[PDB]
RNA sequence: GAGGUAAAGCGAAUGAUUAGAAGUCUUGGGGUUGAAAUGACCUUAACUUAUUCUCAAACUUUAAAUAUGUAAGAAGUCCUUG
RNA sequence: CCUAAGGGGGACUCAUGGAGAACAGAAAUCUCCAGUAGAACAAAAGGGUAAAAGUCCCCUUGAUUUUGAUUUUCAGUGUGAA
RNA sequence: GGUUGCGGCCAUAUCUAGCAGAAAGCACCGUUCCCCGUUCGAUCAACCGUAGUUAAGCUGCUAAGAGCAAUACCGAGUAGUGUAGUGGGAGACCAUACGCGAAACUAUUGUGCUGCAAUCU
C-alpha cells in the first residue's frame, strides 16, 4: 500500500492541493489538531513549548497522526488529560501521487496521500501547560520527534501560552486591563475605533 | 441570522463611480460620443449646445471640452429674458425658443458671422437647416447635448434646438421631435410649431381656462392679470422679443450690489470649520475621563 | 431647525396595489382582470410566472396573476372600502419595517360591487405604500438620491397615522 | 379591453427551480398536532 | 494539444487594474497625436476593437498614421538575426504619449537658454550630462555626535 | 514604460481549513414543563458576531531581483511666412 | 449555433437577503428596503461589461459593393481569423 | 467664500450614525388645456413660479467611526533575488563575498483638489 516515506520526503513538486482540478483525493489521517484541555483559559497555561522544524521537508499525514497520538498518550499518562493543551500547527494540504498504483508512457500518477510542506524554523506542534509541567511536556514532544523524519528542535517559548506577547508584556497588558477572555484565547484592547465600545468592552482599562 | 453585508471588505473593494456619475449628472457614454473628435482634425474642437432645464431657469451654453475641463464659448440663461421683454413663463417651450435664439445670435456676434448667417428672420415653423454660403465661411456648427433629459416629441430642449437653428447656428437635427410632428403621416405641421414658438399653447390655455374656471385662471395666470396681458397680445411679447433679441444679443452682466470680497466675507461667517487635531484629542480625553 | 412638526413631513398614501394571484391562465384570469378593472376603473396588467413549479401547477411565462396600481383619491376610497370589510382592525404584524401595510379580503363582493355568477368570487390583496413628500428624489432620473433617515417611513409612524386617520385598531 | 403585461426585469434565462426553495426548511404547520 | 490563439496567455496583461474597471476617463479621447509622436502601447481590456497583439503590450513606437479613432505605430521587432518594421493600427484607448519625450525636449530648451546667456556674458558653459562622480573630501564634526560603539548581538530564539 | 514570477496575504475577494467564546433560532431536533396554550426551560446541531491554527500551478489587494521596450538632437531646436 | 443571439436607438437593473400582503405553505403573485455585480451575456475557459456589452421595447439588414494596407501563426509564403 | 450649469483627475471625493445651513441658487413643491408616455401625470411630457417648505435632496461640520490616501531610525536591510568559490553538509539545505531589495505588520497624518461660465447679504 504505502511506499516508504523516503519516496516523498522532499518538496520536489509544486503544491498540489485538492481543487476543482483534482477531486478524487483521499482524506488525511490526521483529523484532530487540538488535544488536552483545549477550553482552558489563557491564564491557566502560561508555558508554551514548541516542536520546531530544522528542515525544508514534507511530513506525511500518517506521521502527523502518529506523533500527535504519541505525545498525547505520554502527557495524559504522566500528568493527566487536563494538564495541557496540545495543538498541531501543520495541516497536510499537499497531495502525493503514485504511478504504478505502459512503462513511462502516460505516467501521471493518482492521488496516494497527503503531506504538509514545512520550512526551517516552522512550528510543528505547540503545547501550552503550566510551568511545573515542563519536563513532562518536553518528554511528550521528544518522543513525538521519533515519528518524524529529519531534525526537529524542542524550544521553550518566550511568550505566554499561545499569545503573541512575551510573558512580561502579557502581564503588563493584564494588570492594565487591556486583555479580556475569549474562551480559550483573549482579545486585546485597541486604541482605534468607537471610543464608547472600546471602553465598554474593557471596563478595567486604566487609561494614561 | 443573515450575514451583515456592509463589512470592511465590502468597503475596501468597492469601486466608486466617477464623481459626476455618482451625483447623477453626467452620462459618460453619451459624453464620450459627443466630445470625442476625429483624430485627424487634431486640435479643432467639437462644440456642444448644452441645454439644461431647472425648475426656474433655462441654461443654454456653447461648450468645447479640454483636458483641464470644459470651456464655455457663450452662454444664455432664461433669466436674461426679462431684459428682452419676456418676464413670465421663463420655462415655456417659447422661452426655450427665445433662449436658443439668444445664444445663437450672441455666439454669431462673438464670431463675427452676423450679416452672414442671419437665420430664419420670418419664423413660420418650417423645418430648415442653416445652409452655408458659397465662397464664404461655413456656419458655426454646434451639436445638441440634452444630457439626461428624455427625448420626446414636444420636449422643450428641442425648443432651444429650433431657436438656435433659426438664429443662424448650424445644428444638425431632424423635425420628428418638434411639437406638431405627425408620426403616422411623417410630415411636420408647421402651423402648430409656429403656434408653439409664439406661446400659442399658453395663450390658448389662458383663453380656454378663463371662460371655464376663472378662480384657477386667477391663480395660474396672476402675473398676466396684474400686467394686463390677455391672450391676444401674448404672441407679440415673443414676436417683439425675437426682434429685440436680434437687435442687441450682447451679454450684459447684472450689476453686482457687492464686490467679490464682500460676498466671500459674508459667506465665510456661516461656514463651520474643522476641529484641530488637538481639539478632537482633548474631546477624546474628556470623554474618556467622564467615563471614569 | 430640523422640526418634526414640519408641513412636508406629512404622511400620506403613495399608491395602493391590488393583487389577485389566480393560479392559472385563461377564463379565470380574464375574469379576475375584469373584476380589477371594475373596482379600480383602470386596465390592470397580467403577471407571468417567473419559473415552473409542478406543485403549484404553474409554468414559466404562463400568465398567472393580475394587479393594478391606483394613486390619489381613488386609492383612498378603495382603501377605506376594503377597511370596511376588515371592520377597521388590522394587526401589528401587518406593517412592514419600511412603513407599509397591507391586508387581504377573501371575497370581492364584500367590497360593494354587483355579483355575477359567470364571474364568480375572487379574493383580493391590498397593499398600501406610505410616503412623505420628496420621494421623487429616489425616483427621478437626474440627481437621483436616497431619503434621509428622519424623513423615512417606519412601522411605528405608519401604525400611529393609521390609528389616527381611520380611528381603527392595530391588534398587537 | 387592453391587455398589457408585466415586463421581465430579471436575467435568469434558465427555466428551472429557483434559489432557496428546499423541503425541510419549513416549520411544522401542524405543530399544534 | 497546444493552443496558440491570438490572445493566449493574456489573462493578467489585459486585465483592468484593481478598482479601475468600467468607463474610460475622457482625457484619453482628448489627447492629440501627430505623426512622429512617441507613444507607449498598453492594451485596454474593455475596448476589444483596435486592440494590439500581446507582443506590442508594453512596447514604445513612432506614430506614422492618424485616422478617425486610431493611430498607426511603427515597432521594430526582432525576428531571428534582424529587426522587422511592424505597423500596428491601434485605437487611442491603447495608446499614451511617452513621457521620455517631454523630459528630453525640456533639456533641449534648457541647453538653448544656457548657451545664449553664456554668449551674452562672453563665457562658456558645458551642456553635456555627467555621471555621478565620487564625492569629495569632508570633515565630520563630533559635537553632539561622539561615535557610538556597536557590537554583534548574541543569539536568541524569539518564538 | 511594460510585467504578475520569487516573496507575501488570508481578523482582504475566491477556494480549502483547526479550535473555542458570545448571541439568535423567530424559519432543528431530543427531554422536561404544560390537563391543552408554540408561549419558556436542559441539551446538541445550525446559523450570526468578534476572534483563532494552517494553505493554493490552473487564488489574490500588494509585489521584487534578473531579464525587457523607448529616448539621450544637425534628418535637432527656435523665428518669420509659402 | 443565431434574421437575431447581427446593426442602431431608447428605457430599465441583475444574483440574493430582510421586512410585509386572502387562499399562499420552504418555492406562485404583489410592495418596500438593502444589494460593486456575489447575475446575465449560444456553446470550453480566461478576460470584458451597470443610466451597459446585461433585461425589455422600437426601427432595420453594414452578415452589402470595389479593390489595396496592416496584425497573428510566419519563410515575414499560403490558409484561417482579425 | 456660498450656489448653479458644464467638466478634469476619479473615494483625501465612498459608507454609517448624528447636527447645522444666512443670501441666492438648487430642490422638494402646485396643475392637466396643450405636445407626449404610462396599469398608475409615481417616472416621462407639458403648464404655472402662482398656493407652500427647508422636512428631504444638496452643502458643511461632528466620530480614540468603517473604508480610502500619504508618510516613516515601523517591521526590515528581514523575505526574495543577480553574480562567485575545488565554501559547509551524506543529503535536505545552509553560511559567506560583491550587488539589488519587498509584502504584511506597526505608528503618524489627512478626509477632495480644481478649470470655464453665470450668479449671490
Ligand atoms: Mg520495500
Ligand atoms: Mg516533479
Ligand atoms: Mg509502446
Ligand atoms: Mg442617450
Ligand atoms: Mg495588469
Ligand atoms: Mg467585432
Ligand atoms: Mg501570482
Ligand atoms: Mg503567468
Ligand atoms: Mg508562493
Ligand atoms: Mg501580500
Ligand atoms: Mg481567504
Ligand atoms: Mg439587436
Ligand atoms: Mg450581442
Ligand atoms: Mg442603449
Ligand atoms: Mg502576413
Ligand atoms: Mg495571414
Ligand atoms: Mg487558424
Amino acid at each position: 500500500a504505502r511506499r516508504p516515506a523516503r519516496c516523498y520526503r522532499y518538496c520536489k513538486n509544486k503544491p498540489y492541493p485538492k481543487s476543482r482540478y483534482n477531486r478524487a483525493v483521499p482524506d488525511a489521517k490526521i483529523r484532530i489538531y487540538d488535544l488536552g484541555r483545549k477550553k482552558a483559559t489563557v491564564d491557566e497555561f502560561p508555558l508554551c513549548i514548541h516542536l520546531v522544524s530544522n528542515e525544508l521537508e514534507q511530513l506525511s499525514s500518517e506521521a502527523l497522526e502518529a506523533a500527535r497520538i504519541c505525545a498525547n498518550k505520554y502527557i495524559t499518562k504522566v500528568s493527566g488529560r487536563d494538564s495541557f493543551h496540545l495543538r498541531v500547527r501543520v495541516h497536510p494540504f499537499h497531495v502525493l501521487r503514485i504511478n504504478k498504483m505502459q512503462g513511462m508512457r502516460g505516467a501521471w500518477g493518482k492521488p496516494h496521500g497527503l503531506a504538509a510542506r514545512v520550512s526551517i524554523g516552522q512550528i510543528i506542534m505547540s503545547a501550552r501547560t503550566k510551568d511545573s509541567n515542563k519536563d513532562v511536556v518536553i518528554e511528550g514532544l521528544r518522543r513525538a520527534r521519533y515519528k518524524f523524519p529529519g531534525q526537529q528542535k524542542i524550544i521553550i517559548s518566550k511568550k505566554w501560552g499561545f499569545t503573541p506577547l512575551n510573558r512580561d508584556e502579557y502581564i503588563a497588558k493584564k494588570t492594565n486591563g487591556e486583555v479580556i477572555d475569549d474562551g480559550a484565547y483573549v482579545k486585546f484592547l485597541s486604541r482605534k475605533g468607537n471610543l464608547e465600545a472600546n471602553l465598554q468592552q474593557f471596563p478595567n482599562y486604566q487609561y494614561s | 441570522m443573515q450575514k451583515e453585508f456592509r463589512t470592511s471588505a465590502y468597503h475596501s473593494r468597492f469601486q466608486t463611480p466617477f464623481r459626476r456619475r455618482q451625483e447623477g449628472k453626467t452620462d459618460y457614454y453619451q459624453r464620450k460620443r459627443l466630445v470625442t473628435q476625429h483624430k485627424a482634425k487634431y486640435n479643432s474642437p467639437k462644440y456642444r449646445l448644452v441645454v439644461r432645464f431647472t425648475n426656474k431657469d433655462i441654461i443654454a451654453q456653447i461648450v468645447s471640452a479640454h483636458i483641464t475641463g470644459d470651456v464655455v464659448f457663450t452662454a444664455a440663461y432664461a433669466h436674461e429674458l426679462p431684459r428682452y421683454g419676456i418676464k413670465y413663463g421663463l420655462t415655456n417651450w417659447s422661452a426655450a425658443y427665445a433662449v436658443g435664439l439668444l445664444v445663437a445670435r450672441r455666439a454669431l456676434q462673438k464670431l463675427g458671422l452676423d450679416e452672414t448667417y442671419t437665420g430664419v428672420e420670418e419664423v413660420e415653423g418650417e423645418f430648415e437647416l442653416t445652409e452655408a454660403v458659397e465662397d464664404g465661411p461655413r456656419p458655426f456648427k454646434v451639436f445638441l447635448d440634452i444630457g439626461l433629459q428624455r427625448t420626446t416629441t414636444g420636449a422643450r430642449v428641442f425648443g432651444v434646438l429650433k431657436g438656435a437653428s433659426d438664429g443662424g447656428l448650424y445644428v444638425p437635427h431632424s423635425p420628428n421631435r418638434f411639437p406638431g410632428w405627425d408620426i403616422e403621416a411623417e410630415e411636420l405641421d408647421a402651423e402648430l410649431l409656429r403656434k408653439y414658438i409664439f406661446g400659442g399653447h399658453v395663450a390658448e390655455y389662458m383663453e380656454e381656462l378663463l371662460d371655464d374656471d376663472e378662480e384657477k385662471y386667477k391663480s395660474i395666470f396672476k402675473n398676466y392679470i396684474e400686467e394686463e396681458i390677455e391672450s391676444e397680445d401674448v404672441e407679440e411679447i415673443y414676436a417683439n422679443a425675437h426682434e429685440a433679441i436680434r437687435a442687441d444679443p450682447s451679454f450684459k452682466p447684472t450689476e453686482k450690489k457687492f464686490t467679490k470680497e464682500q460676498y466671500k466675507a459674508e459667506s465665510k461667517k456661516y461656514r463651520q470649520q474643522k476641529l484641530t487635531r488637538a481639539e478632537r484629542q482633548a474631546k477624546v480625553a474628556k470623554k474618556i475621563a467622564e467615563f471614569k | 431647525s430640523d422640526k418634526s412638526q414640519n408641513v412636508m413631513r406629512e404622511l400620506r398614501i403613495e399608491k395602493l396595489v391590488l393583487n389577485i394571484c389566480v393560479g392559472e391562465s385563461g377564463d379565470r384570469l380574464t375574469r379576475a382582470a375584469k373584476v380589477l378593472e371594475q373596482l379600480s376603473g383602470q386596465t390592470p396588467v397580467q403577471s407571468k410566472a417567473r419559473y415552473t413549479v409542478r406543485t403549484f401547477g404553474i409554468r414559466r411565462n404562463e400568465k398567472i396573476a393580475v394587479h393594478v396600481t391606483v394613486r390619489g383619491p381613488k386609492a383612498e376610497e378603495i382603501l377605506e372600502r376594503g377597511l370596511k370589510v376588515k371592520e377597521y382592525q388590522l394587526r401589528s404584524k401587518n406593517f412592514s419595517a419600511t412603513g407599509n401595510f397591507g391586508f387581504g379580503i377573501d371575497e370581492h363582493i364584500d367590497l360593494g360591487i354587483k355579483y355575477d355568477p359567470s364571474i364568480g368570487i375572487y379574493g383580493m390583496d391590498f397593499y398600501v405604500v406610505m410616503g412623505r413628500a420628496g420621494a421623487r428624489v429616489t425616483r427621478r432620473k437626474r440627481a437621483r438620491s436616497t431619503i434621509g433617515n428622519s424623513h423615512k417611513t417606519n412601522k411605528e409612524d405608519t401604525i400611529q397615522w393609521f390609528k389616527t386617520r381611520y380611528d381603527a385598531e392595530v391588534l398587537d | 379591453p387592453s391587455a398589457p403585461s408585466r415586463e421581465v426585469v430579471k436575467k435568469n434565462t434558465s427555466s428551472k427551480k429557483s434559489d432557496a426553495a428546499p423541503a425541510s426548511a419549513d416549520p411544522a404547520k401542524a405543530k399544534k398536532k | 494539444g497546444k493552443s496558440r490563439g491570438y490572445r493566449s496567455g493574456t489573462r493578467y496583461a489585459f486585465q483592468r487594474d484593481f478598482k479601475k474597471h468600467g468607463a474610460i476617463p475622457l482625457s484619453t479621447y482628448l489627447k492629440v497625436y501627430k505623426v512622429g509622436d512617441i507613444v507607449d502601447i498598453k492594451a485596454n481590456g474593455s475596448i476589444q476593437k483596435g486592440m494590439p497583439h500581446k507582443y506590442y503590450h508594453g512596447k514604445t513606437g513612432i506614430v506614422y498614421n492618424v485616422t478617425k479613432s486610431s493611430v498607426g505605430v511603427i515597432i521594430n521587432k526582432v525576428v531571428g538575426n534582424r529587426y522587422i518594421e511592424k505597423r500596428v493600427n491601434l485605437r487611442v484607448e491603447h495608446v499614451k504619449h511617452s513621457a521620455c519625450r517631454q523630459e528630453f525636449l525640456n533639456r533641449v530648451k534648457s541647453n538653448a537658454a544656457k548657451k545664449r546667456e553664456a554668449k551674452a556674458n562672453g563665457e562658456t558653459v558645458y551642456l553635456k550630462r555627467q555621471a555621478a562622480k565620487p564625492r569629495g573630501s569632508r570633515i565630520i564634526s563630533t559635537e553632539g555626535n561622539i561615535p557610538q560603539t556597536l557590537a554583534p548581538v548574541a543569539y536568541e530564539t524569539f518564538i
